């Protein structure tokens, strides 16, 4: 009964952390910056995912006695978490790149509606990548396993296509945007006497960029291994490397551990935000 | 922090410590050379002095010729530097030098 205890502990820790972050952020409403709104949406996604942990805690001891709509919602939330995180991080990185390099501000002089509608757009575009998860993921009942685990029903031919779509889009595209934007930020920031036209704004911009880059590094480090495992599964399905049972019993536990890391990131984010951002705790308590 | 030690008729100012980059240098009592090599002087100086920079050793020099009694003063070296890539640009002064004729 180690897994239910661990799931409950993570549920409590993540709930407390993300609730505190969201409460302190919404306390000073109608005065947030673009990065503050993006981090608020990341916190919303993280708390929305960690809100499903007690269901898996119950499933770890007793079978999945929950129905099918709950299963669909849980799978959709798990996928939406790592879709929205990557896309919102790419948006914030592009904003930082523009501000550092071209000295142009989109979300500052423009209305807050400019960032509100891009947040709505990324939310909708993430829902429209998890619609296939809604179409599938019913609760089954297999032989030799007297349980109702959550699995997929659609044909194996479609599994490869969906996996390729998820991997390609939600890993390659944000990764390319990240690499380009951050390479240019580092090039234009390691050799400049004074960003903008003053010094206080220079150091403020440096601090904000440092916070953004540490958040991005944490997210990438937590979520990359799962995508590597999915890539390995995709290649072994096509025929590049063999489907030996000794190569399947290992990718199963690899998937389990990497999904656990993806779940732990949702509670790792707020304490990282508070420790590095000491000023955040100053305005919190 | 970092230090800035001067010398004694040639003025050589050096910097040492944990510096990510040096940006500006000069002498005060009038002459300032940037990191790119551009040199600036006062509007009343018609090329009497000359300033050169050696970025490899992080040293700034000041060459003075045709000295006059009106130049007898105390001269301090100044430098701008950043201690890290994420840090703030800040400047430090030197102890100073005394010219006795
Ligand atoms: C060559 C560029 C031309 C255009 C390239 C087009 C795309 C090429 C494909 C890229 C592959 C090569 C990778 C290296 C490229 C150089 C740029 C770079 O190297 O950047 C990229 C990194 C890594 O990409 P990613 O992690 O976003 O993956 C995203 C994955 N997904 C979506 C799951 C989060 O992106 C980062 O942010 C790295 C930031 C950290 C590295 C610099 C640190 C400088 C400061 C040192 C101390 C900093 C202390 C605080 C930081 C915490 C400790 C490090
Ligand atoms: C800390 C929470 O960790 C979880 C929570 C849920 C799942 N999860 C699972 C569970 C049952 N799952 C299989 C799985 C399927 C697809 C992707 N990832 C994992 C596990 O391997 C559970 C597990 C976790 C950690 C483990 O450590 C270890 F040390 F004991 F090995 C062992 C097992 N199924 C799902 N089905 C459909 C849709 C979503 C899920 C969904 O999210 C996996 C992790
Ligand atoms: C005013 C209408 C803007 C609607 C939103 C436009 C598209 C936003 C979503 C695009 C997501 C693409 C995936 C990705 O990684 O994007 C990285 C960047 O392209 C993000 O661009 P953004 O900064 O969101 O684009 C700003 C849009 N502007 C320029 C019209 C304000
Ligand atoms: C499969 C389902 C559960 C995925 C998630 C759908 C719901 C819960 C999502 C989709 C759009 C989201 C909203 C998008 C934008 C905002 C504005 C922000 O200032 C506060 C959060 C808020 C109000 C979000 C709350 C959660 C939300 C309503």
């Amino acid at each position: 009964a180690f897994l239910p205890a661990l799931y409950s502990l993570l549920f409590l820790l993540g709930l407390l952390g993300n609730g505190a972050v969201a409460a302190v952020l919404l306390s000073r409403r109608t005065a947030l910056s673009s990065t503050d709104t993006f981090l608020l949406h990341l916190a919303v996604a993280d708390t929305l995912l960690v809100l499903t942990l007690p269901l898996w805690a119950v499933d770890a001891a007793v079978q999945w006695v929950f129905g099918s709509g709950l299963c669909k919602v849980a799978g959709a939330l798990f996928n939406i978490n790592f879709y929205a995180g990557a896309l919102l991080l790419a948006c914030i990185s592009f904003d930082r790149y523009l501000n550092i390099v071209h000295a142009t501000q989109l979300y500052r002089r423009g209305p807050p509606a400019r960032v509100t509608l891009t947040c709505l757009a990324v939310w909708g575009l993430c829902l429209l990548f998890a619609l296939p998860d809604f179409i599938f993921l019913s609760a089954h009942h297999d032989e030799r396993l007297n349980a109702t685990h959550c699995q997929y029903n659609f044909p194996q031919v479609g599994r490869t296509a969906l996996r390729v779509l998820q991997l390609v889009a939600g890993f390659l595209l944000p990764l390319l945007v990240m690499a380009y934007c951050y390479a240019h930020i580092l090039a234009r920031l390691k050799s400049v006497r004074l960003l903008s036209g003053s010094r206080e704004k220079d150091r403020n911009l440096r601090r904000i960029t440092r916070l953004v880059v540490v958040v991005v590094v944490a997210f990438a480090l937590c979520w990359t291994p799962y995508h590597l495992v999915v890539l390995v599964d995709i290649l072994m399905d096509l025929g590049a490397l063999a489907r030996n049972c000794g190569r399947e019993s290992r990718v199963d536990v690899a998937k389990s551990v990497t999904s656990g890391l993806g779940y732990m990131h949702c509670c790792l984010n707020p304490l990282l935000y508070a420790f590095v951002g000491v000023k955040f705790r100053e305005r919190m308590w | 922090q970092v230090q800035l030690q001067e010398s004694g008729l040639r003025l050589s100012c050096a910097a040492s410590g944990t510096i990510f980059r040096l940006y500006d240098m000069g002498w005060y009592r009038v002459a300032s050379i940037t990191s790119g090599g551009s040199t600036k002087y006062g509007d009343s100086v018609k090329g009497r002095f000359t300033i050169s920079r050696d970025n490899a050793k992080n040293t700034v020099y000041l060459q003075m010729s045709s000295l006059k009694p009106e130049d007898t003063a105390v001269y301090y070296c100044n430098a701008e530097y950043r201690t890290g890539i994420w840090e703030e640009l800040l400047d430090g002064w030197g102890q100073g030098t005394q010219v006795t004729v």
